[PDB]
């Protein structure tokens, strides 16, 4: 999965 | 208010230390209890908010990814029907989920967002409401999936235009806003093109205001630049 | 009886299912379900079981060791009060703690332990019955706190003779009571000696039973018996 | 902590 913060 | 006997300052105290001890569940009631006080949170009230909600939704989204992918290879070619339980199951969680989703929106519509006028909070909620469309949108498939996807895009796009007019280009929250932004282009949106693009504006106008700033700021604006860097990579 | 309209079959596979997304709270609640249907419970049943409590009150156990911590802190000499809070919290914990050891216990008293009359499950279940009441005994303070630690001294003892009558000393379910009642004696107890005998005894009849065993057993067998080295090297 | 099982 892609990085979200 | 199940939290409505406890004092404001009590909650935060509380959901510091549940965050020490890694009770993210606590945490997220603690804070649901401060927002619950009425008064706008300040900078960290917000990222304690953040946190805790954005754990307790991480881990029923990975467990939702686990289940429905048991789920889908029960529903393949060759597959020895195991009765409704794994659905079932899936449904459990997902519900679950749909309902902490629900709660956060819930406290950014009553009444977070309508009092946020500075644009550190404001964008911080917007960012927030995009982000828990998003997970909404993750498991939708009804008459809804569309008009879920539309709200997150909104809440998104309504947080973008602000960060671009009020922060500089290394804000910290315009960062996370611009990478998650471009993450639901890719994976909820199906627009690649529109998430690698947002990726590499982001990322480029930031690098060139690094020069701006102090040793701390530096060390937080390159952080989530280099997630921008890493989507990037896996993308292209 | 929450599960009471669910098939115990779709109890158990929903267990595993819970098992493989990391949900071991919903775990615990279908394998209690399970239980509470009445009949025994087969080898892979009774360790789901224990899988599921075991992460629970373990991540329970954590919680409270950080909280703890943070409380005796505030308490030392030059500290600045910090009201009831901590205190108050990791009450809160505590309590949870407590109340998954009593339905635990519960479910083993109604009533595992009195139907379980082969070696391998009635000293399965009474572990169990010595680990909870360790757990108990981890956070008493009160006019119990003996009593509690005889309790889970009772049970492990009564394990204790009946794995060295029934099983052999390579016995997995033999080699983990073992270890984990020399824990009892080290961190409960205050019988630092009684612990480091009870693992070193432990250790070496097992050695002595290896060539008995299939590359499989002796697969096990090792695993628990490097915990047990593991320990006596803390130890000693 | 030691280990248990
Ligand atoms: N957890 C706690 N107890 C506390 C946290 C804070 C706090 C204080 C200032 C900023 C932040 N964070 C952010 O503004 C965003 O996160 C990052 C920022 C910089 C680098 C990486 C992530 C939020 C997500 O969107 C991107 C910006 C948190 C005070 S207390
Ligand atoms: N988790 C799941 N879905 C399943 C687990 C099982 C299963 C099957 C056989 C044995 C065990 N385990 C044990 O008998 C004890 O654990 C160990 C055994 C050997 C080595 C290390 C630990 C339990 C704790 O006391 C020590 C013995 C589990 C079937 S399904």
């Amino acid at each position: 999965f892609p990085a979200t913060v | 208010g199940a939290m409505g006997s406890m004092e404001r300052a009590s909650l935060i105290q509380k959901a510091k230390l549940a965050e020490q001890a890694e009770r993210y569940e606590d945490m997220a009631a603690f804070m649901k209890g401060a927002v619950e006080k009425g008064e706008e949170l300040s900078c960290e009230e917000r990222n304690l908010l953040s946190v805790a909600y954005k754990n307790v939704v991480g881990g029923q989204r990975a467990a939702w990814r686990v289940l429905s992918s048991i789920e889908q290879k029960s529903n393949e070619e060759g597959s020895e029907e195991k009765g409704p339980e794994v659905r079932e199951y899936r449904e459990k969680v997902e519900t679950e989920l749909q309902g902490v989703c629900d709660t956060v929106l819930g406290l950014l519509d009553s009444h977070l967002i309508k009092e946020a006028g500075d644009a550190e909070s404001r964008v911080f909620y917007l960012k927030m409401k995009g982000d828990y469309y998003r997970y909404l949108a993750e498991v939708a498939t009804g008459d809804d999936k569309k008009r879920i996807i539309d709200s997150a895009r909104s809440a998104y796009q309504e947080a973008m235009d602000i960060s671009k007019k009020e922060m500089p280009p290394t804000n910290p929250i315009r960062l996370g806003l611009a990478l998650n932004f471009s993450v639901f282009h890719y994976e909820i949106a199906n627009s690649p093109e529109e998430a690698i693009s947002l990726a590499k504006t982001t990322f480029d106008e930031a690098m060139a205001d690094l020069h701006t700033l102090s040793e701390d700021s530096y060390k937080d604006s390159t952080l989530i630049m280099q997630l921008l860097r890493d989507n990037l990579t896996l993308w292209t």
